[PDB]
């Protein structure tokens, strides 16, 4: 009854400005994942099962059908990336897959972990998709679909790195897409990320 | 703020700390390793040393003698003193003895340098130090030898000499042994203080020793100035040892920490070493041999003989006698017995009952443990061939150990053990190299090892740590074991011999006292927090600043409320205008002018009594006393 | 200042021969008093230049005028550009040594900006600077008084004697004239070189440390991109261990000397970015060197990247060598993808030269991937290295390779 | 006794003054379970710190010139104060403790001479007493 | 700022020394003496003075003994055990060694007078003294956060 | 005043009391009241 | 061969190796001309170097050189007082005051040099550091003979006990020189007897000195109107001072009390009985 997604983007390999909090690459930590929270969730929820499905632009598979998630995670490693960074199409496909699988009457939550990289000025066309009543031109906009769904993006980075790489700006745009239906952290800089542990504890 | 380090030895520190308006000499720490180069002093002149060959000298071979490819100085042994010439020792006022080992070479500093301050220590340290000093002086003076080799100390000859002498540092600073008269002179200046006894220096600095747990009487010192604390760490033990258990809580929240007295050869486990030593002597007795154990009369022989009697009672090999020979052997045993308060909780529980702490008194009463002041003092008549002997100095350059091991050197049946982790035993056996004697090096080191001190630091988390550069590097024996490496999140700087260090701590506020009338002078006013201001004369005596009776004004007045109050007051000729460079109003009531400008403010008040009173009342309505 | 303002207020309103003479005498006396006060403040604040270093004095320090307003990317003087600005700096006058002009009155609106943590007595320094500024404004309040003061300063012959030069430098520092201070520092360095001790043609040394600091401050204050680039190249090749001009206090130790090269490089990059003659290579270099200030610098770098985008025929020898910041690498990676340019590029060390030697293909792609992996491993090996070493190495390499290419 | 801390610079200045009559001010801020004293310059680090200073005007009526009268006043004060003043200021100003005495012209009126003097309350009481003593009688 | 002192016993006489002080709200027990000849069970102080019944450790956090003489430590056993007390007790080590046998001999002497109906016991003396904390000479032990 | 507030803080640091001091008039206290 | 020393010092790195080289040069002996050269080399490097510890070592070596018997230390005294005027660090200042003690002991005949030393000493006595104050008081005590007595007497009331001990030791040294003492020092030392610390009380010997100097002198009791000789009141002072708990002070008091043999026996009989 849960979904875990790990980002292995090459951008995350480089540090924020000089180095990281743990003196290690952020991409490596993201690939490793939250070891403590995942271990606690796995141990407490022994009767929990999950599956991994990857589909961005074309059908592909790297982890065979197996109940154990550790085998799938191990099989996911040692793979080559593809020239594709679609966001709207990937989100639409994920929503369609979720609707086909869980239907429209099963109470469940869907969470997708994606960086959502974009640009300033040049990538201003993304605002049209986020707005449904954007004049007569966007009046017949399929996005958002007529079903209960929501997209959330969570990340933490320094202010200079966020401005340069559009990390926090992308998160703000994503939050503003849903008419600001969420909270925004006020702290910035070299502050820790203890909120993740609290969120993991509250959720389990 | 300034720390001066004089001795380059790891376990024998000699440091001077300049702390505020006082300066503290930390320890004396005689470096005994220098004596290893010299030829030993036999109690009875052996033929071997007399027929020992000299060594070639271009510039006259009697100066030096050589054995086993190692050149040795054929003169009286000399000791490497700390580099005391770096700082004028007359200036320093306090000396903080940590243990009986670290107080060695105290006569040199007290007498030669003209030091006139005071010294502090614990009673067992003073007594055991007196014992060690008198016994070593006795060893030197039993068979006097002339200072017959001095020209070898030149740097040119040292370069011409091989590595075992070239490695020596500051040979010129080496000195001959002091005399018992100087020892009596030095110990006169010492003051006795127990564990956790606050001592105030000139009303400025508080100093307190805490139980180190390494040996009875051994203590770790702290230095406090209320807002600044400096903690000094010496030889300490967390193991199940006889003295009072090591204190850990008191060292917390320490600004600067000084680390000393870590274990030499840290890999050795003392319990396994003691068991192996028991096995070695057991098999030696089984073969019919004799075991020689050079060691001090300190705590090492005490817990060694404890485990030893327990082992032989377990094995039933109690038939052989115990021989402990030293000029202060009986005194050392009785001093160990009487000092029961300084021991651990088990010993204090034992002495709550009428029984003495240690059980070797029972052996003495039943005559199963025997000791004599020397060899000639009736020990010769009572000596038996199959036995185990503890005697002499662990440096093997003097003491009865020299004669004993010369006697037993030829026979391979006999055995010699080493238990003191303070010298390289290969160097010690070098003057006696051609022997069939079986030698085993199994030192017992009860001090803190690297992992224990690392655990201590992680539990305490001091801001800064200071230690010799030897700890900062891996040992030369391994040079690859990164586990034996002191780890600290702060940089944890280090030093070498004669290296001056400046403390990073720069706290800029000390204590002061206030009497209640000044406290009542304030009338705090709510803002959000309380505010106050006072004015008192400063009185100081014996570095104790005091405040007793014989301030700025911040009258933040809002514009709108001031305008309302001025209008309500009824003063005539009120004009309000809005122009550039702020608001300017001309008032002709008393030729007053009020100007408001950014980053500036000017106040004009006449000398009229009534106008002064009205202005004072108006300010007092909205006065913040700060 | 209050007494001077009151005197001037009464003097200006009154128009009489005796009143004018009294005003002139009061102005002369006030100028003398202000000069004495400035000299006393200079002697008390930092007497290091007054006597030998071993002599007792306060903590050493160096004075440099802030150039934050000039260094601003948005504040680009496109109206004048470089040629007209250089002509205005020349002023249609001879280049020979001159002083005693005081062709600026920015001290009245100038304020001392400094962090309280940098020095405990920073409040006293700011108060002294404000008092000196007020005294200078009072001296320059009247045209006749200012002319008389300038004539007196010219007649004093400050450029002749060493003590006179030091006094002139202190007065200029109090007022704001950095050029006079730089000239005095150069004269002091020349005098030190003239002594029996070894002398060099303005090389980095402990004796010439003050001259180097003054030169760096002048370069930072001015918008001279060529001079800043030349100074940065010289330092890399041979290293030695509101409105108006602002003032700040910084340490005179090696801490300020070390960041001087980085500050000079950042100023040169900002000047190049603000230059009218925009170029793809210059924009990329500026963007790589713009990771020092935000958010204006980030916006400028993004605009430069968008302008370049997919130029393709870009000349760059050690573009990746100078880049050390992760933000520049992330921006370059984003630009190389379909979002920015949709064209392949080179980011490994010396990748551009290698790429230009052969056609891009599957084998070239595999080689580039291997080179990128090796570069990533090398970066992981020494991840603790700062960007100062990378910038210095890149500057040294550029100076060794194509120093003569400039101008 | 109330335990509080003192800034090192203030204590250094106090000891220097005591070594070679002057009384020390006191400014403290209530802290979390403790109290700390801080100097005026150091208190400004709390920023805000808006400093306000009073400047009272002392009016005298005499036909004598300014500078010569100022020199006479300086001589009289240095004689009365038992040579406690061993410092001078470049613009003909003499300061005692923390009060500045300088010559300033009036605003607009030429027929009356007025000067400005600024002080704190502890200096204000002493200044008022000294001015009253001077007004009581002088060789005028 | 107030200091509260109210000694009971030996204030105007000898024996039954017991000085109760609450210097800053921290009750300190300075001595617990007795006086022979009080066959009416007046040897010990009035435990009810602190409070009628209840835990002594709630009120007291420090107990001090001068030396082994019964006029300074005679009433310690019954006060510590019978009334009920397990809080900290501080006294010198040689006093801890000399005290128990003296108390036991005195208890036996009282048994010889057949007045042992409401008197001490050997086992409770051993239990209480085993719980007593020793102190060394000049040992500036911080027994509380503010009290030493 | 600051002293007043400080003494209030010091007084606020309070704990249990004894019934005999509460009952004490003329300072002297009664021991073994039953006897 | 001063060239070898000069080049070796120049090649030596300033922060650390310089200290070791100077120590090694200090341990080996020196000659008169060699001293005359190395002192100027040390002064030049002292000007060049600005570290505290290095300058402290240079001052210590200057003191060691000043103790050389065969040397003629005249110009180096001038350079020493010059650097004294220029010195800032208090530890190095105290070391240079040690060198001034050395030079004063070496050459006690030149009166002009003596007054130069005492005036610069009292100038540097204004410093807040206690050590330099102690050294200056030692100079004042050593250099005397026919205002200095009143100046050091003013410093009796200093807060630091070490300075007070230095003051009383300087008084004892001055008495050893044979200068005629005053009588106001008696009450000042009487005030000092109430001091908490032990060395000050033990030194305050001074009342014994003043009692020996003027035993027949009449002194009035501050409270009682009766007149008592200096000898008898000093005897009573030592008598009730022997009750002090400092055993070294008790031994000192008894020993110096024995040296008094100019007092009436009736008072001794009165004060020795138990009632």
């Amino acid at each position: 009854p849960t979904v875990v997604v790990m980002d292995v983007s090459l951008s995350m390999t480089r540090p924020v400005s000089i180095e990281g909090s743990e003196e290690y690459q952020r991409k490596h930590l993201a690939a490793h994942g939250l070891t403590m929270l995942f271990e606690h969730m796995a141990t407490n929820y022994k009767l929990e099962f999950t599956a991994l499905v990857v589909f961005s632009s074309l059908w592909e598979l790297m982890v065979p059908f197996t109940r154990d998630y550790n085998t799938l995670q191990e099989a996911l490693s040692n793979m080559d990336d593809y020239d594709k960074t679609c966001l709207e199409s990937a989100l639409v496909g994920v929503c369609n897959i979720v609707q086909q699988e869980w239907g429209g009457a099963i109470p469940c939550q869907v969470v997708l972990v994606t960086d959502g990289c974009l640009g300033i000025g040049r990538g201003s066309l993304r605002h049209s998709l986020a707005t449904q009543n954007q004049r007569s031109e966007s009046n017949r906009f399929p996005l958002p679909f007529p079903f209960p769904s929501k997209l959330y993006i969570m990340c933490m980075a320094n202010l200079e790195e966020l401005q340069s790489t559009d990390s926090l700006e992308c998160l703000e745009r994503l939050i503003d897409l849903n008419n600001g239906e969420g909270q925004i952290f006020t702290i910035d800089g070299p502050l820790c990320l203890k909120n993740v542990q609290s969120m993991f504890g509250k959720l389990i | 703020m300034k720390l001066y380090c004089l001795s380059g030895h790891p376990t024998l520190p000699c440091n001077v700390l300049k702390f505020k308006s006082t300066t503290i000499m930390l320890d004396c720490g005689l470096d005994m390793t220098s004596t290893l180069n010299f030829l030993p002093l036999p109690l009875v002149q052996s033929p071997r040393l007399s027929n020992l060959p000299g060594w070639s000298l271009k510039d006259l071979d009697k100066e030096l003698k050589e054995c086993s490819g190692h050149v040795f100085v054929d003169s009286v042994p000399e000791f490497c003193l700390p580099e005391t010439e770096l700082i004028d020792l007359s200036t320093v006022d306090v000396i903080l003895i940590s243990n009986y080992h670290c107080m060695m070479a105290l006569p040199y500093i007290t007498e030669h340098t003209g030091f006139t301050g005071t010294v502090y220590a614990t009673e067992p340290t003073v007594q055991i130090g007196r014992l060690l000093m008198e016994e070593l002086v006795n060893f030197i003076e039993r068979v006097p030898k002339a200072q017959s080799a001095s020209l070898w100390k030149n740097k040119d000859i040292q370069r011409l000499l091989p590595s075992p002498l070239k490695d020596a540092v500051e040979v010129s600073t080496w000195r001959r042994c002091y005399t018992m008269q100087e020892v009596n002179s030095a110990l006169s200046k010492i003051q006795l203080v127990g564990y956790s006894q606050k001592i105030e220096l000139f009303g400025a600095v508080q100093v307190t020793p805490l139980s180190s747990g390494y040996a009875l009487g051994s203590s770790n010192w702290i230095i406090q100035s209320h807002y600044e604390k400096v903690s000094y760490v010496s030889g300490s033990s967390l193991l199940t040892t006889h003295p009072q258990p090591m204190d850990q809580a008191s060292l917390k929240n320490s600004d600067v920490l000084v680390l000393t007295g870590l274990t030499q050869i840290p890999t050795a486990n003392p319990d396994g070493m003691v068991g192996e030593f028991c096995s070695n002597l057991a098999l030696t007795v089984r073969n019919g041999g004799n075991v020689l154990v050079p060691c001090y009369p300190s705590g090492v022989i005490y817990d060694l003989l404890e485990c030893l009697y327990q082992y032989i009672d377990s094995a039933g090999l109690s038939s052989v006698p115990l021989y402990f020979i030293s000029p202060v052997a009986n005194s050392s045993l009785e001093f160990s017995q009487i000092f029961a308060e300084w021991l651990c909780h088990n010993k204090q529980s034992k002495v709550y009952l009428p029984e003495p702490p240690f059980p070797h008194a029972e052996l003495i009463q039943t005559n199963k443990l025997k000791h004599y002041p020397s060899i000639h003092g009736d020990f010769s008549n009572d000596f038996r061939q199959p036995c185990v002997v503890f005697t002499g100095h662990p440096s093997l350059r003097f003491g009865d150990v020299v004669h004993f091991m010369e006697l037993w050197g030829k026979s391979s049946l006999n055995t010699v053990i080493f238990t003191e982790p303070d010298f390289s035993y290969l160097e010690a056996l070098a003057p006696y190299q051609p022997l069939a004697m079986k030698c085993i090096y199994c030192p017992i080191d009860t001090r803190l090892n690297f992992i224990q001190v690392s655990k201590l630091l992680k539990e305490v988390q001091p801001l800064h740590v200071v230690c010799p550069e030897q700890y900062t590097q891996p040992p030369p024996a391994q040079s690859h074991r990164m586990d034996l490496m002191i780890d600290c999140q702060p940089p944890a700087m280090s030093y070498r011999r004669a290296e001056v260090l400046a403390l990073p701590f720069k706290r800029r506020y000390e204590k002061i006292e206030i009497m209640p009338e000044l406290a009542d002078s304030l009338v705090p006013m709510e803002i959000k927090i309380s505010l106050a201001t006072v004015s008192a004369v400063l009185h100081t005596k014996d570095n104790k600043h005091l405040l007793q009776p014989p301030p700025l004004l911040s009258g933040s007045i809002p514009v709108e409320q001031f305008v309302q109050t001025l209008e309500k007051h009824g003063f005539s000729d009120i004009k309000v205008e809005d122009t550039a460079k702020g608001h300017i109003v001309l008032l002709q009531e008393a030729e007053t002018l009020i100007q408001i400008e950014e980053d500036s403010t000017h106040i004009i008040c006449d000398n009229d009594e009534m106008l002064r009173v009205r202005l004072r009342d108006l300010v007092l309505k909205f006065l913040q006393k700060f | 200042l209050h007494r001077m303002k009151d005197l001037c207020r009464y003097m200006n309103n009154f128009d009489s021969e005796a009143h004018a003479k009294y005003k002139n005498q009061v102005v002369y006396s006030t100028m003398l008093v202000f000069f004495k006060n400035a000299f006393q403040y200079v002697n008390s604040i930092q007497p290091s230049l007054f006597q030998g270093p071993n002599a007792p004095s306060q903590v050493p320090l160096v004075l440099l005028e802030d150039v934050s307003n000039v260094y601003g990317d948005v504040e680009i003087d496109r109206n004048k550009h470089i040629h007209k600005k250089r002509k205005l700096a020349e002023g249609r006058e001879k280049t020979m040594s001159s002083d005693d002009e005081d062709c600026s009155a920015k001290g009245r609106n100038r304020h001392i900006v400094v962090n309280k943590a940098e020095l405990a007595n920073s409040t006293e320094v700011l108060e002294s600077f404000k008092l000196a500024r007020e005294s200078w404004e009072l001296l320059y309040s009247l045209e006749f008084l200012d002319k008389e003061f300038t004539r007196i300063c010219l007649a004093w012959k400050t450029d002749t004697w060493l003590w006179l030069r030091i006094f002139l430098t202190d007065m200029i520092i109090y007022q704001g004239q950095y050029k006079k201070a730089i000239a005095s520092l150069h004269h002091l360095a020349a005098l030190q070189g003239s002594i029996s001790q070894p002398q060099i043609t303005g090389q980095g040394t402990l004796e010439h440390q003050r001259a180097l600091i003054q030169l760096a401050t002048c370069h930072f204050a001015l918008g001279e991109y060529r001079m800043t680039c030349e100074k940065v190249l010289d330092l890399m090749c041979y290293m030695v261990l509101r409105k108006g001009s602002d003032l700040k206090l910084l340490p005179c130790t090696s801490k300020a000397i070390m960041p001087y090269c980085l500050h000079l490089m950042l100023a040169c990059f900002k000047l190049r970015a603000f230059t009218d003659n925009r170029d793809d290579m210059a924009l990329g270099h500026v963007i790589v060197l713009l990771q020092q200030e935000w958010p204006r610098g980030e916006n400028l770098f993004l605009k430069a990247v968008n302008k370049i985008c997919q130029q393709g025929n870009f000349q760059y020898e050690n573009f990746f060598n100078y880049v050390t910041n992760i933000d520049m690498l992330e921006e370059f990676a984003y630009l190389r993808t379909q979002e920015g340019g949709k064209i392949h590029l080179e980011l490994l060390p010396n990748q551009g030269m290698l790429i230009k030697h052969h056609t891009v293909t599957r084998g070239i792609t595999k080689g580039v991937k291997e080179d990128f992996r090796l570069a990533m491993e090398r970066q992981v090996s020494r991840c603790g290295e700062n960007l100062m070493v990378v910038l210095h190495r890149f500057c040294i390499n550029e100076k060794i390779l194509l120093l003569q290419t400039l101008t | 006794s109330i335990p509080v801390g003192i800034s090192l610079g203030l204590l250094k200045r106090e000891m220097a003054q005591g070594l070679l009559p002057r009384l020390l001010h006191g400014t403290l801020i209530m802290k979390e379970s403790n109290f700390r004293l801080v100097s005026s310059e150091q208190a400004l680090k709390e920023l805000a710190e808006h400093q306000l200073r009073f400047t009272c005007r002392v009016h005298l009526h005499d036909t004598r010139k300014e500078q010569e009268t100022a020199l006479r006043v300086y001589s009289h004060l240095k004689s009365v104060l038992k040579d406690h003043c061993v410092q001078h200021l470049p613009d003909g100003s003499v300061t005692v403790e923390s009060v500045l005495l300088q010559a300033a012209a009036p605003s607009e009126d030429p027929g009356t001479k007025v000067l400005l003097v600024s002080w704190t309350y502890q200096d204000e009481e002493l200044g008022s007493f000294l001015t009253s003593l001077l007004k009581k009688g002088l060789p005028q | 700022p107030e200091i509260r002192v109210t000694p009971l016993g030996a204030g105007q006489d000898v024996g039954r020394s017991c000085i109760l002080v609450s210097i800053a709200g921290k009750n300190v027990m300075l001595d617990c003496g007795m006086h022979m000849g009080f066959n009416d069970d007046r040897r010990f102080p009035d435990f009810s003075y602190i409070t009628q019944n209840g835990r002594l450790t709630d009120f007291l956090d420090c107990v001090i003994i001068s030396h082994f003489h019964l006029d300074h430590c005679g009433a310690l056993p019954y006060f510590s055990e019978m009334v009920g007390y397990d809080g900290p007790i501080y006294m010198t080590h040689p006093t801890q060694a000399i005290c128990p046998i003296l108390l036991e001999d005195y208890r036996k002497i009282a048994v010889d007078k057949k007045g042992e109906a409401n008197f001490f016991t050997s086992q409770m003396i051993k239990d209480c003294m085993k719980k007593v904390v020793a102190v060394h000479l000049h040992q500036t032990v911080q027994v509380d956060d503010e009290l030493e | 005043s600051l002293w007043s507030n400080r003494i209030n803080t010091a007084n606020s640091r309070k704990h249990q009391e004894f019934a005999g001091r509460l009952n004490s008039v003329n300072n002297r206290a009664e021991l073994y009241q039953h006897l | 061969k001063s060239a070898a020393l000069h080049i070796d010092l120049c090649k030596a790195t300033s922060p650390a190796d310089a200290l070791q080289y100077l120590l090694q040069f200090a341990r080996k002996p020196v000659e008169a001309e060699s001293v005359e050269g190395v002192v100027r080399i040390l002064l030049e490097h002292y000007y060049k170097e600005n570290d505290p510890s290095v300058r402290l070592k240079i001052a210590s070596l200057l003191g060691l050189l000043s103790k050389t018997a065969g040397f003629s230390p005249d110009c180096i005294m001038d350079d020493a007082i010059n650097i004294l005027q220029n010195e800032k660090s208090h530890q190095v200042l105290a070391q240079l005051l040690d060198t001034l003690l050395a030079i004063g002991t070496k050459l006690p005949e030149n009166q002009a040099i003596q007054m130069r030393l005492v005036d610069v000493a009292c100038k540097h006595l204004t410093d807040t550091s206690h050590g330099v104050r102690n050294k200056c008081l030692q100079l004042l005590g050593n250099l005397g003979s026919l205002d200095v007595q009143k100046i050091i007497g003013d410093y009796f009331s200093d807060q630091d006990p070490r300075v007070r001990t230095a003051a009383i030791k300087a008084m004892l040294q001055l008495h050893e020189r044979g200068l005629k003492l005053h009588q106001t020092i008696y009450n000042q030392a009487c005030k000092l007897l109430s001091d908490d610390y032990e060395q000050v009380r033990s030194a305050a010997q001074l009342i014994w000195v003043v009692s020996q100097l003027y035993p027949e002198s009449i002194v009035p009791i501050p409270s009682s109107n009766e007149e008592i000789r200096l000898v008898d009141d000093a005897f009573g002072k030592i008598c009730h001072m022997v009750s002090d708990g400092s055993w070294v002070v008790r031994v000192q008091a008894a020993k110096l009390l024995g040296s008094m043999e100019q007092v009436s026996s009736h008072f001794l009989e009165q004060t020795l009985d138990k009632k």
